């Protein structure tokens, strides 16, 4: 079977700059008819994959000339001449020459934003509705930050809490070069009522001290 | 050549 | 013109069966081969099968032979995937795609989600997220909804029935012990809440659940 | 990071007054001049006023002098437009926009709609649109909703709370005798309706109206 | 006051081809500080205007090098080197040199689609709900056609009907090079019940005969 | 030159 080895796994690039995405096949992918059915797809956030390049170097209709494909035999490269925010997403190579057909593992293109952005942090106590049902979830949003590197911890009366924590992440999209993250701490109502102070604490490049949001159960 | 290859137009140039 | 719409995805027990459909319009259907491609939870793409225009020649993954059946009804512009003996490895978003001269997957549908699991269908509990610890001097206020403990994916979230769109972040669901939890934030001018109503609309098609949760001050 | 959100638009009688607000975030507000720009029903753009960072220097249209007041609260990151003696010519979408070095309107908000009219606020009647005269052999079926006889604009329409998005056409409203009528179509696989439910969600914020109209077979 | 004369009013262009949009001012727009604050904006369907070009020829951050501005004194030109579907919308020139600041009237860029598309026509009888309220609206969708030129008429028992008809139109967007149109015929319940046959009839380049959808009140 | 022109950064190069 043909293995497709695709690198890099992700790629930070400034607006206007170039990117190269590489694809290597474990054996020749020349189809019996002499053609090489090596294709490139882009999957934008929340969308299906869409065709960019076919037969190694042919641009599909509507695809900007910023995208170009090259290579032969077992080595192929997608080149983006200058990157735009709309180019964000995951690129995949594909060989359609030898069944079973196989995809590369993908390359996530990311924008290297020209300025940093501090997270906007919000914390939310359990609703009275949830408490009545016997649960207590505390939620923290950390919205619109750059760069990606962030550390986030929950503290209950000052003690770090590990269990019952769920974290979710969004990457950038064509209309937002920043990242956002959500974290939820879920307790029982009774456990919630055994403590006073609940804290969401973040460390990010944009401040020399922890960014803290806290409430007291009052 | 495989007489049962499923592509109908893909392999045509 | 060209349109492809998959359907029939949902929750099925291991060993179970499920029939997927793909409805096509805007082209002469029988003139083109069609493929099924699936995207795993780890976001890898996998080719599953390709079937000729006339529907009698098929290439498929060896791992689905004897389990999956591929066929089309050209009189009804529809492609089918009959799944049986389903496995956990079959959990994926299933896309149908039409070929074209020189390229394998030229047009794609939106995908339909298949979840192979012993866990039961569970409707979401939707809880309002209100401040909190926000500065009253802020021009903006961030509100949210917690969509807790549902199964399977997906859920949809809108705010004020789509009226509020620009200031929204909806986070990917996180699975824990056979239940998903998701959150969504929205940011509005503080002068407009709570003087004007803000509501998150949540639908979970798998359970025929719809909840409109108003965000009210604590 | 940078965000601008206008609010306060709505229906007002000729000669009446209305206060618009523009909430700003993601930058040092008082460092930048702000402008108001309006878009008429004929879709022309019109500059209305520009106000300095500190809020004490203003240029404005002579046609709004003595009627409109422009000011800002820099402590609250908010821009205001106090309208009085309103005229039919003032009917428009109102945008706020921030300047930057070398350019007048660098960042824009989403706009807020002002309608100057003697007509009364009227909630919509939402009617289901089902076939009809469609071929049962079609892979697709087109359904719709008629949003009839409301005032003022706007309304929002979604389908299955946003679950259905790809096959949707929502048409611009048409005014007749002080009432608007709008329609929206959605196209789904015929195998999924009416076996699965399809619902249009309609909200009219001006009247606090929300209607979820299920599409049922005749 | 400075009048801005912007031409053409609209512009059909193939994907990959070039466009020039002209702007003339009624007098010199050199600002007192020696700069010329001539700017170009693009308003995409359903969006706010966004900045493309400032001080005649400077590209705003993120704006592709496909866009270039030139000119001086009273004559200016926006050039698009090769057009992409994402370029659809209305372009506006603006002078910010002499108060009151003024916009050109706009240029609607449209895509000259490489293939024609026949409308998908659907007709919908009044709902039982509306009839009970004493009204009867018949709706016709004509979806996804190209080119733009279409003639549409209502017939009641074969006679053309002019009164009580409302028509709405959508132009192209970045994901759809086709046009769509909706027409609604509104009668009273009693008038509706005085006739047998209701017809939506379209003439379009894609058929040598009228495209007709009809139902009988049965 | 107008001492009351409202632009704060626009007119700076
Ligand atoms: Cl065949
Ligand atoms: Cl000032
Ligand atoms: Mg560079
Ligand atoms: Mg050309």
């Amino acid at each position: 079977d043909v293995l497709m080895t695709q690198t890099p796994l992700s790629l930070p690039v400034g607006l206007g700059d170039q990117a190269s995405i590489s694809c290597r096949s474990s054996q020749s992918i020349v189809h019996s008819n002499g053609n090489t059915y090596l294709e490139w797809y882009l999957q934008k956030p929340g969308q299906s994959p869409k065709l960019l390049i076919y037969k190694v170097s042919n641009r599909f209709s509507g695809v900007p000339d910023r995208f170009s494909g090259s290579g032969s035999g077992t080595d192929f490269t997608l080149k983006i001449s200058r990157v735009e925010a709309e180019d964000l997403g995951v690129y995949y190579c594909f060989q359609g020459s030898h069944a079973p057909y196989t995809f590369g593992g993908g390359t996530k293109l990311e924008i290297k934003r020209a300025a940093d952005a501090a997270p906007t942090v919000s914390i939310f106590p359990p609703s009275s509705e949830q408490l009545t049902s016997g649960g207590a979830s505390v939620v923290c949003f950390l919205n619109n930050f750059y760069p990606k590197d962030i550390n986030v911890k929950w503290k209950i009366d000052g003690s770090e809490r590990q269990n019952g924590v769920l974290n979710s992440w969004t990457d950038q999209d064509s209309k937002d070069s920043t990242y956002s993250m959500s974290s939820t701490l879920t307790l029982t109502k009774d456990e919630y009522e055994r403590h006073n102070s609940y804290t969401c604490e973040a460390t990010h490049k944009t401040s020399t001290s922890p960014i803290v949001k806290s409430f007291n159960r009052n | 050549f495989d007489s049962a290859e499923p592509w109908t137009v893909r392999n045509e140039d | 013109e060209v349109k492809l719409v998959e359907s029939g995805g949902g929750l099925v027990k291991p060993g179970g069966s499920l029939k997927l459909s793909c409805a096509a319009s805007g082209f002469i259907f029988s003139n083109y081969a069609m493929s099924w491609v699936r995207q795993t939870p780890e976001k890898r793409l996998e080719w599953v099968a390709t079937i000729s225009g006339g529907g009698r020649n098929i290439y498929s993954l060896d791992s689905v032979k004897g389990r999956f059946t591929f066929f089309r009804d050209n009189a009804r512009n529809t492609l089918y995937l009959q799944m049986s003996s389903l496995r956990s490895e079959d959990t994926a978003m299933y896309f149908c795609s039409r070929e074209n001269y020189g390229s394998s997957f030229t047009y794609w549908g939106q995908g339909t989600l298949v979840t192979v699991s012993s866990a039961k269908t569970t409707p979401p509990s939707v809880y309002p997220l209100a401040p909190g610890s926000a500065a009253q001097t802020n021009s903006m206020v961030t509100l949210g909804c917690l969509v807790k403990g549902y199964f399977p994916e997906p859920v949809t979230v809108t705010w004020n029935s789509g009226s509020l769109s620009s200031g929204v972040h909806t986070f990917p669901a996180v699975l824990q012990s056979d239940l998903y939890t998701l959150s969504s934030s929205v940011t509005v001018p503080s002068s407009t809440w709570p003087s004007e109503t803000v509501t998150c609309n949540v639908a979970h098609p798998a359970s025929s659940t719809k909840v409109d949760k108003k965000i009210v001050p604590r």
